[PDB]
């Protein structure tokens, strides 16, 4: 369902 | 905040919205 | 939102969202009131009868965007939060009363022309303006439509709602539903003899109640979505909760901290 945000943010 | 409230596409350069319009009608 | 239209770009930059690190899920709506401050409905972060009692370190903030789905690269902007403070007399026991909630970003987002905050109302905005009658909007991700097995389509957004929304009668709210209501609480729809439709739903919560000010030109934050029973039901109206009175919670946290 949702793209994939960056991986610095899913900390 | 000192310019809270006012949008930047839409009152800062005196644009409407589809609808606010009648937002303000029933205020009337 | 039931029965919305397709917000337009940067209709309403006040717009946050509420955003699960895992599993990547739309939690609720918020609020930006300000750079560092986002404020939304408690019940987003803590309701335990259904398992609900996030950290600040669970969740993201997401403001600018337009789209449900997408990661708005370049346009909307994604932050951490730094702290939570519920309403310490937030009563998710029985009826929900004082359903707000603040939180406290990490570091201080930048507006644009897809990020600005919202004024929350004073005295005279909230007696001027919060009346029967008056119409104000809600915006939100939220379902389109009440769940149930026999809903046969897409029940959710691709694009962030809108929906206009006359503000009822205490009397009339409280007359229409057997959760006990306090003045903490305002509710807003149609009536049934104005036979239309629209109405907030689940997964919009915590998003803005808005008005504007003839007086001045600026949108108020005028309440929260926090509940209903079902969503555009006949009978029925969606309840928010009533910011104004709560304000001097929300001058506190936001003086001490
Ligand atoms: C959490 C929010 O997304 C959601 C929005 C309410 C739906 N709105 C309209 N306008 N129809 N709120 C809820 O889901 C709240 C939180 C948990 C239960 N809840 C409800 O709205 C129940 N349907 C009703 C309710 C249960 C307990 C106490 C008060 C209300
Ligand atoms: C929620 O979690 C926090 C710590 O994560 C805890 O201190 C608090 O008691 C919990 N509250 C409820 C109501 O479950």
């Amino acid at each position: 369902d949702f793209e994939e945000i960056p991986e610095e943010y899913l900390q | 905040e000192a310019d809270c409230g006012l949008r930047p596409l839409f009152e800062k350069k005196s644009l409407e919205d589809k609808t606010e319009r009648e937002l303000l009608e029933s205020y009337i | 939102i039931v029965e919305g239209s397709d917000a337009e770009i940067g209709m309403s930059p006040w717009q946050v969202m509420l955003f699960r690190k895992s599993p990547q899920e739309l939690l609720c709506g918020a609020s930006l009131i300000s750079d560092r401050w986002v404020l939304t409905a408690a019940h987003c972060l803590l309701y335990p009868p259904w398992d609900k009692n996030f950290t600040e370190n669970d969740l993201l903030v997401r403001i600018g965007k337009h789209s449900r789905t997408r990661y708005e690269r370049n346009i909307e902007k994604i932050s951490m939060l730094e702290k939570i403070y519920i309403h310490p007399r937030y009563n998710w026991r029985e009826n929900l009363d004082r359903d707000i909630a603040l939180m406290k970003l990490k570091k201080p987002v930048a507006f644009s022309d897809y990020i600005h905050p919202v004024c929350l109302p004073d005295r005279e905005t909230a007696a001027s303006l919060l009346q029967a009658g008056y119409k104000g909007r809600v915006t939100g991700w939220g379902n389109l439509k009440e769940t149930w097995t026999a809903n046969v389509g897409k029940g959710q957004p691709s694009v962030l709602q809108v929906v206009n929304l006359p503000i009822v009668e205490r009397p009339v709210c409280k007359d229409s539903t057997r959760i006990r209501i306090t003045d903490n609480m305002f509710c807003a729809g149609y009536k049934p003899d104005e036979g239309k439709r629209g109405d907030a739903c689940e997964g919009d919560s915590g998003g803005p109640f808005v008005m504007k000010s003839p007086f001045n030109n600026r949108w108020y934050q005028m309440g929260i979505v926090s509940w209903g029973e079902g969503c555009d039901r006949d009978g029925k109206y969606g309840f928010y909760t009533h910011v104004f009175r709560l304000k001097k919670w929300i001058q506190k946290v936001i003086d001490q901290f």
